[PDB]
RNA sequence: CAGUCAAGCGUUCAUAGCGACAUUGCUUUUUGAUUCUUCGAUGUCGGCUCUUCCUAUCAUACCGAAGCAGAAUUCGGUAAGCGUUGGAUUGUUCACCCACUAAUAGGGAACGUGAGCUGGGUUUAGACCGUCGUGAGACAGGUUAGUUUUACCCUACUGAUGAAUGUUACCGCAAUAGUAAUUGAACUUAGUACGAGAGGAACAGUUCAUUCGGAUAAUUGGUUUUUGCGGCUGUCUGAUCA
RNA sequence: UCUUAAGGUAGCCAAAUGCCUCGUCAUCUAAUUAGUGACGCGCAUGAAUGGAUUAACGAGAUUCCCACUGUCCCUAUCUAC
RNA sequence: UGAACAGCCUCUAGUUGAUAGAAUAAUGUAGAUAAGGGAAGUCGGCAAAAUAGAUCCGUAACUUCGGGAUAAGGAUUGGC
């Protein structure tokens, strides 16, 4: 018989299966659409999620009740050291899809990127790309034939880049390596840009700028095996229920005589790769700069790092992206920040944002002070200070 | 922005921090945290709580 | 709310479900209002329709004057006592739940309001702001 | 003229506007007709300031105004205070009030010479009113209505009071204020006359539902002809 | 539940909307009829929970017709994408009221769903009343009390590894499978179009909100074996400290 | 007036006894097939088949109110096994 | 300690027996806490919460005059 009262379906069927991701670095399944008129630029960037804080800014929405009034918003910080370009690859297009045909690497590869090609680095002869560098140090013979091959073929050019993990407070020492699409100029201009930028660093302000709406691609925080009540949000069974109550009561009818795929069941929660779109950049900070946390209104020389550092992460000595709201993934996780796939006007994506004040109090408790100078000025002298 | 003062302890309140409480006699109190808020709800006198600005002002400690 | 709204309202954390009894702040002779409905509330299985500050509700006078008891009338919530966030991010709350009586167009049955009212209610209903003593 | 105006449908103009002889204040979230009424009737001689008081569109009930001075609540922000200081002429004085009742338009009914206040205001606020506005103050209720600003409309020429007001209270208040007072209604019988309309020496603005006998009572008592 | 014909109703006018006397069908969510399967047992009410399907569409999208001036409404088409509620009484399905809402549409899946629950009802043994009976006893008459067992197997489903593709490592492609957003209010248009008046729209624009989903923990709240700090009771270590 | 052995008296009632029935009126609630108070041509109440009333008592059955709360809105967290 | 062969701790005496080790997923069993609301849940307040000792004040209808009654409802409590 029919269901007595209608109710919406628990959970989203388009995020199935809720399994663990294949890697800890989420894959960029789509890049922004190319046009061969703009200069040669990357479509995305890599960073490490550091943590969240608050800002105060003056809202500019002509018609809202909070027009020209101060609001406090939550932002999250992504530590972005300059990425190192080692390698390019070209993709021809077949009736079975895109297919890579060659890969041309840089000459000198650092230890932190060539640690990616090892599971046991400490017991190794470190022989990686040695015969490839021996293919180099001729005039050009085995090199520009592959480069002219990518020019002659290969309708899509992607650049192999790797992070500088040693510039971050993470204890990993093994960099992350990825492919980023180039979206400017012709194929020859793309591969000429890559050849000029082998063994060179690309900063985050070369690809991003303020008031830009971007996407965050990351693997979410893992939670292990989870029951159906928190994994899917189903209603808790009543108190006098024998054999437990964090369950789904009916898992299917008599016919069809099988459990359906659409029935909510227990399993892994979290550690899924997600792509969250439309996050506005509030600040592209420079690590070679004091007063990162200062605005034009605050004007007190303080860095973006809070008191006592970011909890479980550390310091923000490199460049960073301040982006509005929440992004998937927890702290210390690799995250890929991507340009928007479409042009959004919306009278919200076009809003110019100027910050007033950035919170730098401690996140390891109810912090009262933004700077140690302010803490010392408020509390006076102590016994430990003579 | 404006930095307000704690109604119980005199600590400085930054934007979006703590709570506010409007009593029935139309008086506004601002609490920097749940500790001072709970002491206010427990009706403790801030003149007798040793870490408050009003206590240190009364007892001439660091003044 | 619905019909007599003067503008829109941001989402306030809902604190008064169906069956809640709040104090009756005005001078109409009623002592408490018992909430039986919230105007503009949606539909979900098992979910109680809950009210926030500035909302218009349907209420009965459980305790008060006999010509006000035993009938349903519209009311407006002016004090919430469940903490909610503003867009300037202060979390604030009163110490009691309180509302006033009105017609469906929103003008007050009474004439004066005792105690504070919220600015999110005073901006949305002008008669409440007219008879209100203090607006916070 | 008692000018028919609505605030986006609202027939209460005293809630959303504050009119004195020297200046006018209007809410920022207003319609073209609502602004055009004050712009056409007031002209270029008198400044009209689009303002927000304490983050609220309601400004008439939040503030109490005079030709010599303006009183604002404590919750008024520094940006709004600076904007009012720049937009207003140098003659008027703007001073924040630190007082519990905090809704000065409801609390205070005032004109150029004499003012009626809520009985339970603080003495520092009474002295602040007497200093900034230069106005002598009486603590009185209009037939038991403590909100004298909401329940009275007052100008230099005359005053409109609450309809359900005792006659003895009418001559008492008339002798106390040295102006003639009429009990009457505004906005098709709404009791709150001060919230219903704003008035000064040569202009009164009221809601569209204010009927013709009510408008005639307004122009008679305020001598706008 | 749907047709065909059209005497009439509809001021006039069969068919805008209806439609008598007749007549052709469809459906198996009614109840019958039958006794084919099951009596070395297929757990027979209702509710709660949860998924999917049907369309004979209540709402939402786009349209056609009117006895469509506007507003409101009615008839019909493509349409099952998306939603279809909170309560008082009753064990109920049903019903009947209160109220919100865009709307509170109808149904199926062994009259979905008891090794998922519950046990109010029915349907054992105790007991009371009324009627019937000489009596033992009877009563889809009323009332009260009455044990709800087992999964560790196979499949299915949800997640998790994994031999073999010379070895190992990194970066990728995308066959196929799944998929998601939803609805409302206010301001303005505008007291405008329309109308004799009463009344009174819509498109574009702006700001919010409802339902759903995916994350996240800067802030607020919750949680405390951080047994982290402080306090307090009783007893024990002679007291103190601890 | 007929009939019978004699025709239900005092009381009580939609009661644990009333099919119709969710009886009718009042009250209780926003709304009550529930509760209470009345009414009585009572299918089929009724006097040791005991009738009516009744303080105190009851792990008896039922209704309402105050207090109280994760029963619920709507779930979250902690400990031991 | 306390009214107390209550509960809690100790002296004499007697045990230290009950397969253990490592981690801390879901669902359980047992024990708990929850903002705002307060029975809207459910057949039904089932279950849990609330109250609690002692002293002083105060205590209704009804009644078989014995009760009801700890009715209801308030205040206080340490140490020196
Ligand atoms: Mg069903
Ligand atoms: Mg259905
Ligand atoms: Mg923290
Ligand atoms: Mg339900």
């Amino acid at each position: 018989s029919h269901r007595k009262y209608e109710a919406p379906r628990h959970g989203h069927l388009g995020f199935l299966p809720r399994k663990r991701a294949a890697s800890i670095r989420a894959r960029v399944k789509a890049f922004p659409k190319d046009d061969r008129s703009k200069p040669v630029a990357l479509t995305s960037f890599l960073g490490y999620k550091a943590g969240m804080t608050t800002i105060v800014r003056d809202l500019d929405r002509p018609g809202s009740k909070f027009h020209k009034r101060e609001v406090v918003e939550a932002v999250t910080v992504v530590d972005t050291p300059p990425v190192v370009v080692v390698g390019v690859v070209g993709y021809v297009e077949t009736p079975r899809g895109l297919r890579s045909l060659t890969t041309v690497w840089a000459e000198h590869l650092s230890d932190e990127v060539k640690r990616r090609f090892y599971k046991n680095w400490y017991k190794s002869k470190k022989k990686a790309f040695t015969k490839y560098s021996a293919k180099y140090a001729q005039d050009g013979a085995g090199i520009e034939r592959e480069l002219a091959r990518i020019k002659k073929y290969a309708s899509v050019v992607r650049v192999l880049v790797h992070t500088q993990i040693r510039k971050t407070p993470l204890a990993q020492k093994k960099a992350h390596l990825a492919e980023i699409q180039l979206n400017g100029g012709s194929i020859s201009e793309k591969v000429d840009w890559a050849r000029e930028h082998f063994e060179k660093t690309v900063a985050v302000d070369s690809v991003f700028e303020q008031n830009e709406m971007i996407d965050a691609i990351a693997v979410t925080k893992g939670h292990g095996f989870e029951g159906v009540t928190h994994r899917w949000g189903t209603k808790k069974l009543p108190r006098k229920t024998h054999r437990g109550l964090r369950k789904v009561a009916c898992i299917g009818a008599w016919h069809p005589a099988h459990v359906m795929w659409s029935v909510a069941r227990a399993g892994q929660r979290g550690y899924h790769s997600r792509t969250s779109i439309n996050h506005k950049i509030y600040r592209v900070g420079k690590g070679d700069d004091e007063a990162n946390g200062a605005t034009s209104f605050d004007r007190t020389k303080k860095t973006i790092t809070p008191m006592g550092g970011f909890v479980h992460y550390g310091e923000i000595k490199n460049d960073f992206i301040m982006v509005k709201g929440c992004i998937p993934g927890n702290r210390k996780r690799i995250v890929t920040l991507r340009k928007s796939l479409y042009t959004n006007t919306s009278r919200k994506a076009l809003e110019e944002v100027s910050l007033k004040w950035i919170d730098t109090a401690s996140k390891f408790g109810k912090g009262r002070f933004q700077t140690p100078a302010e803490k010392h000025a408020f509390m006076g002298t102590l016994k430990k200070d003579l | 922005m404006k930095v307000e003062i704690d109604s119980f302890s005199g600590a400085k309140i930054y934007p979006g921090r703590g709570t506010l409480f409007v009593r029935g006699d139309s008086k506004i109190f601002r609490f920097q945290n749940s500790k001072s808020a709970s002491l206010f709800k427990q009706r403790k006198n801030p003149r007798r709580i040793a870490w408050t600005v009003l206590f240190r002002k009364h007892h001439k400690k660091g003044i | 709310s619905g019909n007599g709204a003067q503008g829109t309202k941001f989402r306030i954390s809902l604190g008064l479900p169906v069956g809640a009894i709040m104090n009756c702040a005005d001078n109409s002779g009623a002592r408490n209002l018992y909430i039986i409905a919230v105007k503009g509330s949606g539909s979900r299985l098992n979910r109680l329709p809950a009210a926030s500050l500035g909302d218009m509700v349907m209420a009965t006078v459980k305790k008060g004057k006999p010509e006000l008891r035993k009938k349903v009338m519209p009311a407006i919530v002016v004090r919430q006592a469940k903490s909610w966030r503003r867009r300037d991010g202060v979390f604030l709350y009163f110490e009691d739940n309180a509302g006033v009586i009105a017609n469906p167009k929103g003008e007050m049955k009474g004439s004066a309001i005792t105690g504070p009212v919220g600015k999110e209610c005073a901006d949305l209903w002008p008669r409440v702001a007219s008879n209100s003593g203090v607006v916070v | 003229m008692a000018t028919r105006t609505q605030f986006e449908n609202s027939n209460e103009i005293g809630v959303f506007s504050k009119l004195t002889n020297t200046y006018c204040l209007v809410a920022v979230g207003g319609s073209e007709n609502f602004y055009s009424a004050f712009e056409a009737e007031l002209g270029d001689a008198i400044p009209i300031v689009h303002t927000t008081i304490a983050g609220t569109r309601i400004i008439g009930r939040m503030t109490a105004g005079n030709r010599r001075g303006l009183l604002v609540p404590t919750q008024t922000t520094d940006q709004e205070l600076q904007h009012l200081r720049n937009s207003l002429p140098d003659s008027v004085k703007i001073q924040r009030v630190e007082e519990r009742l905090s809704a000065l338009g409801n609390v205070i009914c005032c004109n150029d010479y004499v003012a009626l206040v809520h009985p339970d205001i603080d003495r520092e606020t009474e002295e602040l009113i007497s200093d900034v506005l230069g106005v002598e103050v009486f603590r009185q209720t209009i037939s038991g209505n403590i909100l004298v600003g909401s329940y009275c409309s007052l100008s230099n020429q005359g005053g409109l009071v609450h309809p359900q007001t005792s006659v003895q209270d009418q001559e008492e208040l008339s002798s106390l204020l040295q102006v003639p007072l009429v009990a009457g209604t505004v906005n098709r019988g709404s009791s709150v006359v001060g919230a219903g309309m704003v008035v000064n020496d040569y202009l009164a603005v009221t809601g569209l539902d204010t009927t013709a006998p009510e408008l005639s009572v307004i122009e008679s008592i305020f001598r706008l002809q």
